[PDB]
């Protein structure tokens, strides 16, 4: 069930460039960081939620 | 000064956290170094910027420049270098024989041309002319080459830019 | 265009800047000139699409 991400900005750089080098590596960290935190709070939530289900049972 | 794209600037030295200055032995020649400037004041003197040489023309005249600095070693080397706005056409005159004159400081990927503009700023601490502070870095393997014809605030050396985790803030 | 003594990479100092010009449907593109102009030759087809582009070896 992914989604098309077809065009996106660019990630990787090889040159000091200036501000808004640094607003795209920020941005990207930033929402690096939270599917991160969004993704480890789905494993820890569907764990949980499947060992009490196949518990309740 | 007033540095155009000041807060790029601010970000790209502050992310290096380095001011090892290494001076290197430039080719200027037929112009005179070492300006001085009366609302710089180091010891009770005249003085100016100790990293950056104002240079000024030397026996009424005023050579165009052709210099190279080659970067052989594997760090990339940062030159920090200005250009300076006068306050009217005497202004200009009195230091430099060229009234217009251009500049060009260009790299084997890219240069960066700068046209001074003569112009009556508003006169803070009793001075009505400006300076606008440029930066180039050069690559290892690549060389930096400069052409001017006045109105050139030249490096004395070069600036180790280097990734690192240093980081700038404002308090109190 | 500013005339300036380049470094020579494969033993030629000049360089050339590429720009690019869009034009709206129902507008007219008007070029004028006194030197130093490299003409397009005829026009690319800009569209949306799903294209996009990646660096890899
Ligand atoms: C263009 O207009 C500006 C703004 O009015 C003028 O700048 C101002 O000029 C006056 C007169 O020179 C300055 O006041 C006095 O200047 C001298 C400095 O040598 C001195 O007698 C006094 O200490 C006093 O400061 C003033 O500072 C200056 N700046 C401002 C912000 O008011 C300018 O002179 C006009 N003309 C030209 C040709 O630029
Ligand atoms: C301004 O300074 C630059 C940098 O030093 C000079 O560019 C360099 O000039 C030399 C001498 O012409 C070039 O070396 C030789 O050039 C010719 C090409 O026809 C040929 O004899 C050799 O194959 C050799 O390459 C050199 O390539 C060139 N570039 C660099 C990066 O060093 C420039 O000539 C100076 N003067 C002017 C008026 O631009
Ligand atoms: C640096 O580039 C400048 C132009 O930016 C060149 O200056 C020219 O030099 C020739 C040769 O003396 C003069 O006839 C022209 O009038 C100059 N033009 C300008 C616009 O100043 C200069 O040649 C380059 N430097 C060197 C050392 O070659
Ligand atoms: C320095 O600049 C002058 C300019 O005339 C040039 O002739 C000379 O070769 C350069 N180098 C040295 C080491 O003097
Ligand atoms: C300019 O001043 C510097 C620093 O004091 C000195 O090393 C240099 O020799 C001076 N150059 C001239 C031409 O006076
Ligand atoms: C300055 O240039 C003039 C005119 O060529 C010459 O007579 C004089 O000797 C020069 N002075 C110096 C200090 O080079």
């Amino acid at each position: 069930k992914t989604n098309e991400k077809f065009h996106q900005i660019e990630k990787e750089f090889s040159e000091v460039e200036g501000r808004i080098q640094d607003l795209e590596k920020y941005v990207e960290d930033t929402k690096i960081d939270l599917w991160s935190y969004n993704a480890e709070l789905l494993v820890a939530l569907e764990n949980q939620h499947t060992i009490d289900l196949t518990d309740s049972e | 000064y007033d540095v155009p794209d000041y807060a790029s600037l601010r970000s790209l030295v502050a992310s290096s956290g380095t001011l090892e200055f290494k001076n290197e032995s430039f080719n200027w020649t037929g112009v005179t170094q070492n300006g001085t400037s009366s609302a710089c004041i180091r010891g009770s003197s005249s003085s100016f910027f100790s990293r950056l040489n104002w240079l000024t023309h030397l026996n009424y005249t005023y050579p165009a420049l052709n210099v190279t600095m080659p970067n052989n070693e594997q760090f990339d080397k940062l030159y920090i270098w200005g250009v300076h706005h006068p306050g009217t056409d005497k202004d200009q005159i009195f230091l430099y024989a060229q009234s217009s004159g251009r500049i060009t400081v260009s790299t084997k990927r890219s240069q960066q041309a700068v046209i001074p503009n003569i112009g009556s700023r508003p006169r803070i601490r009793d001075i009505p002319s400006r300076i606008s502070i440029y930066w180039t870095i050069v690559k290892p393997g690549d060389i930096l080459l400069i052409n001017s014809t006045g109105n050139l605030i030249a490096p004395r050396g070069y600036f180790k830019i280097r990734s690192g985790k240093s980081s700038i803030m404002r308090s109190d």
